[PDB]
């Protein structure tokens, strides 16, 4: 991808950061209130925390929807809409095996070394992991 | 920091939250088995006389007590287990770590109960 | 009993602490060969083959800007880079780095060399 | 394995730590004034810091002296004790070669799979890559 | 086997120091203040010199710094300036085992010894086996 | 000075300036590494319990530390140290001494260590 | 100029009086042949993916230009080069590089005339 | 000029400046050794009767202080020429050059002497 | 084996030794005047003693001169002035192989073995050596 | 001094104390015989013009008189004998040296006479 | 290994040969008058002497009796002591069984190397010749 | 090594330079009158120039008679003498056409080089392909 848009325009203006959060101002600002338990990344030295959070129908095992969180890199943003699309509508096995490449291979050819590119992997592979839990399955899980 | 995959690539603090080992590149079951085997050789002063590693041949060395040696059996099923204690089992990966097709469990827990049952009394 | 052996010891601050970056024996190197291969062959302007690995043998794949072979070369001159512009280049491992015998220390600086410039241009 | 003897032993009463400080404790203590410039290694995380200051005849590449410092447990003076005999009279290689079990045996019996019991490797072979980094070669830190 | 680009244009570009000087040509120009005392190389057979000048940490091994001087080729200057940069920020072990294969892939084909195009390799060998002396051991310069 | 010769000849001093140690050239080392091991050991049965050596291969059965074997290694990089301290380790000659591929460090040194401080804890 | 005679010696001259050069067999001539292949390359009307020179057996992957495939015949008539568009030919020494027996011409004017015609249209 | 560099172009003042001894690669070696063994056979009536080179084996003959003579040896090191006073040390590459792995010593060198220790005494 | 010549009479009353040392005999002679540092060799029971004095160039590792002193034997006086005249202009390396040549030869009648006539064995292993240790080098050396 | 087994410790003074000729092994007794042949080759003014050891095999040259080879004979009455005058004969031991049992006869001795007194006349 | 003890204890209070001599120092003292010749061995370096005094029953070949001096190590008293006891009753080249091996065992436990405080070796050899000299054998002496 | 005289001795004076040099010195002299367009070589830093001019039975090539110059070395005079000597007579290819060895031996003791003393391969292939161009055979040439 020659751009993602790794810049991000217009009116973002830097990153989707600032988009997202907000509160603006408020003098009580704090991630609050709701939360659907499911896996959550993120790493306060490498700046990006990713969220993604997946619904899974579990009479048909598919992945009925996933939306994600990206801050840090504007490049992230990009990959992140592109693998929902994909998991959507896709069973349980391609939500799982998560890659690696994927996130790589959006951005530009892929590296093979992306430190701290995206904890997008780490997100849903923590949701993922979630659902088996709560379902009663962690010897699927392990 | 960069560089390559994908234990070196982790900012270091993403360890407790969920990652994957990986094969890394397929040698790996060696590895695991030397790092089981290194807990099994010591911390009982009264047992375990010898612990030998002859290369691809692993010989292990455990007093009066049901004997059993374990080493890597060319692909086949790669592992071979030689005891009577409870006789053969057999092992398949089922989620990137080798699991009994005849106990359903992984043979690095067999091990760590085993020896230190004995550290006990 | 605790975690885990051998590389897994360490605080994890032993990133800028002086430690060995991995010996052999004849396990660690295969690996992380494997992994740098896949990473060399990628993110070049013109057309990279994929690389191909058929068991005991190894091709690495670069643009026509010349392409070198990494191989294992029998005892006594061991792994030889032949190179067809250059000739061969014989390495016998000597600091935790395959280091030439032929010339001054470091196998890795050389891949990373000749690669980068094929990426340029 | 048998106690060296271990922990707060002995008429100390509590290890080397508190008895040497001068202040004691005193919460805003401070460590002055001369250092050699020798390896400094230290992780707050398991607890420990130790400095070998090594002193090298750098005509035979021998180790005139070494001296500890030795932060963590009672247990461990033992160990850089042990190993600062061993050292002396020997050359800067032979220093080293300090892992792991080696570290267990001089502790008691060895679990094998011990973490941070001791930062004595990492400090040895800082102490003597920086005195060849000093001696202008440094072929042999790398 | 992609454009430098240095396809000999205006005139500004070849060759760099000899353009920028101020008097040209002139027959009895000698450089100076500006000194060697490293790698030093030519052929003028065809009119190609260059002269690398190394900086060299004695206790990191980093390589902090090192000049081309290209009296030579357009296409050639490429070839030095990329191989410069790629050296820098990096030890003393990446200046080591350069071929001779790197240099003239760069400029478009690999080619052992180009005859009055490569005269790089030969010129960073000279520099750091200068820099071995310097050291202060002769043992590996041999 | 006369016979045995080259050691056992003296003109009333075995020596007075160092003397490299010469190769002669693959049974030496091998008798002056099984040596070494002996040497250390020797009036204490408590470091190591007892020894068996074959035609080939040393065991020294230690149940009070684990343990170290040591066999030879296939040509290039002859001899294998197995050690659970950082691993099997392999050494090459570079100064008429097996010098480890890792740091440079010799293996008789190594063996000095490790005696020692089992004969202490 | 001292060593070595007469490939690496010369008083500034040899290269403007009629003497023979080249030849080791197998090592010169492979070296000069590519040196001619790459050099003439350059400039190709659609990109090369690759050529590797692997151990005497070269695959050179064009789609721009003539798909000859060079390896070395066994002994009789030693080296083989096919041309796809005037078919095979098995060349013999005569002048002091490789010469057809079927033409009365070396290997490295096959080179030219296809490879040079690419970088024109 | 053009080819085939260095010593074959005609500046004259290349030959003067440090590069490696050999780029390919074990031929070079033993090419010298040869040379210096032809520079060797002159100006002895007796001291050297013949130098013969015959297929894995190198005969260097001197009757006027004894001799032996140099075959291959098998991987690890190859190729002993410390002459008997020291007894036999092999040699392996180290830098452009078989020195032997504990002292400067190369094995061409050695030769050499013998020879014009001979026209000395 | 062939005449050095050495006359070895008259007045000495042994070989060359008196004509040295000056001041003679004189039952309370001492070893003088001029020393670098550099090896001294001796055995007593031979009667020989030799002081090898090297110059050396640490810009190319290159013996600029050797001196020496021989006492003892009429053979020993050979073994240094024919190895001193090839190691100069020649590296280290070279003076090693040139001297365990020497050794072997210069006794002659080759009986293999070690010989305490010259003692040119030791005292090039102590100049090797030194200079080594003077060079700054001594992880090499060992 | 320390080491080493045994008669090797030197006090000054174990070289008038009486010590048995061998320790290890055979090979000791061959050495010895080299060592003698080395002595004797100097000295000669064309009685000895080569003396090349192969593998096992050595040759004795004397041009002005005739000679024979000494070899290694195949495993019963190891080492063989030649003599043209008095036949060939062979060995077995009695002190680890050589037999006497017909009738006082050591291949250290055969040559040194045979040799020598090619110096003297 | 076991406690002969080797200082002090059984109130000796040095070695066994001290506490019978008398006279002591005396710095005159001297192995006299009558000998029966056989193996005798000084290290004056080490300062240990052995002296093993063999009697010999020619008829078959038997030691009778052998008595034997230890001076030096406490150590070495014990491996004296025991070998003399066994080798009676048996014939004596038989008997002895000793190259080094089984001396080193009997001191503590073996070095697998010769101890340098043990002199038993050199003096059985020599004691066994000088029994086959006077027996009137040389063919089995060599 | 031999001497036909090397320095050809008397009143020449110096060598076979200025026996055709002759006349001294002049700086203005040149090769005059006529030339016959055979193999001319000179290589200067060497200070030899050899001319060697063949006649030829136009045949099988055999060499009715060639006359030679040699400017240079005595010894160099040696192997234009020897090889016109061995052509004559018989056919050219089989008593020529060997570089290496034949201006080895001739000098002296092997230097293993044809450069540059003696010129004599070098004059003689250019002499031999000059006639075969004419001849017009030049696919068994080139």
């Amino acid at each position: 991808g020659s751009h993602m848009s790794s810049i991000t325009k217009r009116l973002y203006h830097p990153k989707v950061i600032e988009h997202y959060t907000h509160p603006r101002n408020v003098g009580s600002l704090d991630k609050k209130l709701p939360n659907v338990g499911t896996g959550l990344v993120g790493a306060p030295a490498c700046g990006d925390v990713m969220r993604l959070q997946i619904k899974v129908n579990d009479s048909t095992g598919v992945i009925e929807d996933v939306k994600f969180k990206t801050f840090g890199c504007g490049s992230a943003i990009a990959s992140s809409s592109y693998m929902t699309e994909l998991v959507q509508g896709m069973t349980l096995d391609d939500a799982a095996k998560i890659k690696n490449t994927e996130i790589a291979k959006e951005l530009s050819l892929p590296p093979v070394k992306l430190h701290c590119s995206m904890l997008a992997e780490d997100a849903i592979k923590a949701a993922i992991k979630d659902y088996k839990s709560k379902r009663n399955t962690p010897t699927m899980l392990s | 920091v960069e560089s390559s995959t994908d234990g070196q690539v982790v900012p270091q603090e993403v360890l407790n939250l969920p990652l994957e080992k990986a094969h890394e590149e397929a040698d790996d079951y060696l590895d695991h088995l030397l790092d089981s085997l290194e807990e099994l050789s010591e911390a009982h002063p009264d047992c375990i006389p010898d612990v030998e590693l002859s290369h691809g041949v692993m010989t292990l060395e455990i007093p009066a007590f049901g004997t059993y040696v374990i080493n890597k059996q060319p692909p086949n099923k790669q592992i071979w287990l030689a005891s009577p204690l409870s006789g053969p089992n057999r092992f398949d990966l089922l989620n990137g770590e080798w699991v009994s097709l005849r106990n359903g469990t992984k043979l690095t827990d067999i091990l760590t109960e085993e020896v230190e049952k004995a550290i006990s009394k």
